[PDB]
């Protein structure tokens, strides 16, 4: 199961 | 930018025995960009329903396809994988060989 | 046996065709078990292993919603990095990350994995000891300092060593069947006559799984390593790959040669010879 989290470059 | 060019293999799921079924092959790896145009032919027609896996990339981060079609492969007939891509003049074909 | 669950994403933007495309894809070990794409119909992650099928309308719910999370993160990232790069707004560009972990045999951490890539190079990499980052240039130094600042490594370190292993023992033993077995390589040998003094031999691997394997010839017990047609393992399409390792012998040496084979599965090597 995937990162709950995202953040951007 | 990177522009690696594709492998291409050209095989069958099983041991090719005519008048039996088996699926038709063609792993594309090692390639970037991911562009690129795959057909599986029989006797030089393209054929129709050729399916595909996700597209994946390995470690380095180029990229791999399989594609594949069922197929019962006959004494006659002849199967071959058309490949293109930005790094290839003319689009590779490649010819199924029962022993590869 | 040691086994990991990797994550690949790939994002390609589509200038003046629209919104870029993303696919992911998930593995464990050499099977893939899920997917998203971006142009697909549905629009929520797909199962594309039976034993994952039957996971519940939360995982997929849970895990769609995750992935489009993703989706956005990247198209927003391929903005950023042509920005970074100064390129042009009609070029398509490339960005792809892998992330995931391993375990050994005890099923306890062995390594966890975050990487991106631009165009087919590396980008930036949380490094080894999961607190830093590998950071290639000034554009991936610029992102280096933001995930420095918003501490994105001690979180990511927690899903690597925590619910990334978690969910990897789950998956095996949900999966056992498929992801717990070792399929060993049947093997047989092939003879072509090339011309009437040369012959290919081709020692064939086939049905094992997992995909790592070594085929190697050898002639009066010395490598051949140059002279071997040695092909990229494939898959068969049905869970288990192939490959093939061929020498042309001139005739009459046949008996020189041994091909070898080491696979997981197979309680010692084996050593073929035309005979």
């Amino acid at each position: 199961g995937i990162l709950g989290f995202v953040f951007t470059l | 930018m990177i522009q690696r060019t594709p492998k291409i293999q050209v095989y069958s799921r099983h041991p090719a025995e005519n008048g039996k079924s088996n699926f038709l092959n063609c792993y594309v790896s090692g390639f970037h960009p991911s562009d690129i145009e795959v057909d599986l032919l029989k006797n030089g027609e393209r054929i129709e329903k050729v399916e595909h896996s996700d597209l994946s990339f390995s470690k380095d981060w180029s990229f791999y396809l399989l594609y594949y079609t069922e197929f019962t492969p006959t004494e006659k007939d002849e199967y071959a994988c058309r490949v293109n891509h930005v790094t290839l003049s003319q689009p590779k074909i490649v010819k199924w060989d029962r022993d590869m | 046996g040691s086994h990991s669950m990797r994550y690949f994403f790939t994002s390609v933007s589509r200038p003046g065709r629209g919104e870029p495309r993303f696919i992911a894809v998930g593995y464990v070990d050499d099977t893939q078990f899920v997917r998203f794409d971006s142009d697909a119909a549905s629009q929520r992650m797909e199962p594309r292993a039976p034993w994952i099928e039957q996971e519940g309308p939360e995982y997929w719910d849970g895990e769609t919603r995750k992935v489009k999370a993703h989706s956005q993160t990247h198209r927003v990232d391929l903005g950023t990095l042509r920005g970074y790069y100064n390129q042009s707004e009609a070029g398509s560009h490339t960005v792809q990350r892998m992330y995931g972990c391993d375990v050994g045999s005890d099923w306890r951490f062995l390594r966890g994995y975050h990487q991106y890539a631009y165009d087919g190079k590396d980008y930036i990499a949380l490094k080894e000891d999961l607190r830093s980052w590998t950071a290639a240039d000034m554009a991936a130094q610029t992102t280096k300092h933001k995930w420095e600042a918003a501490h994105v490594a001690e979180q990511l370190r927690a899903y690597l060593e925590g619910t990334c292993v978690e969910w990897l023992r789950r998956y095996l033993e949900n999966g056992k069947e498929t992801l717990q077995r070792t399929d060993a390589p049947k093997t047989h040998m092939t003879h072509h006559a090339v011309s009437d003094h040369e012959a290919t031999l081709r020692c064939w691997a086939l049905s094992f799984y997992p995909a790592e394997i070594t085929l190697t010839w050898q002639r009066d017990g010395e490598d051949q390593t140059q002279d071997t047609e040695l092909v990229e393992t494939r898959p068969a399409g049905d869970g288990t790959f192939q490959k093939w390792a061929a020498v042309v012998v001139p005739s009459g040496q046949e008996q020189r040669y041994t091909c070898h084979v080491q696979h997981e599965g197979l309680p010692k090597p084996l050593t073929l010879r035309w005979e």
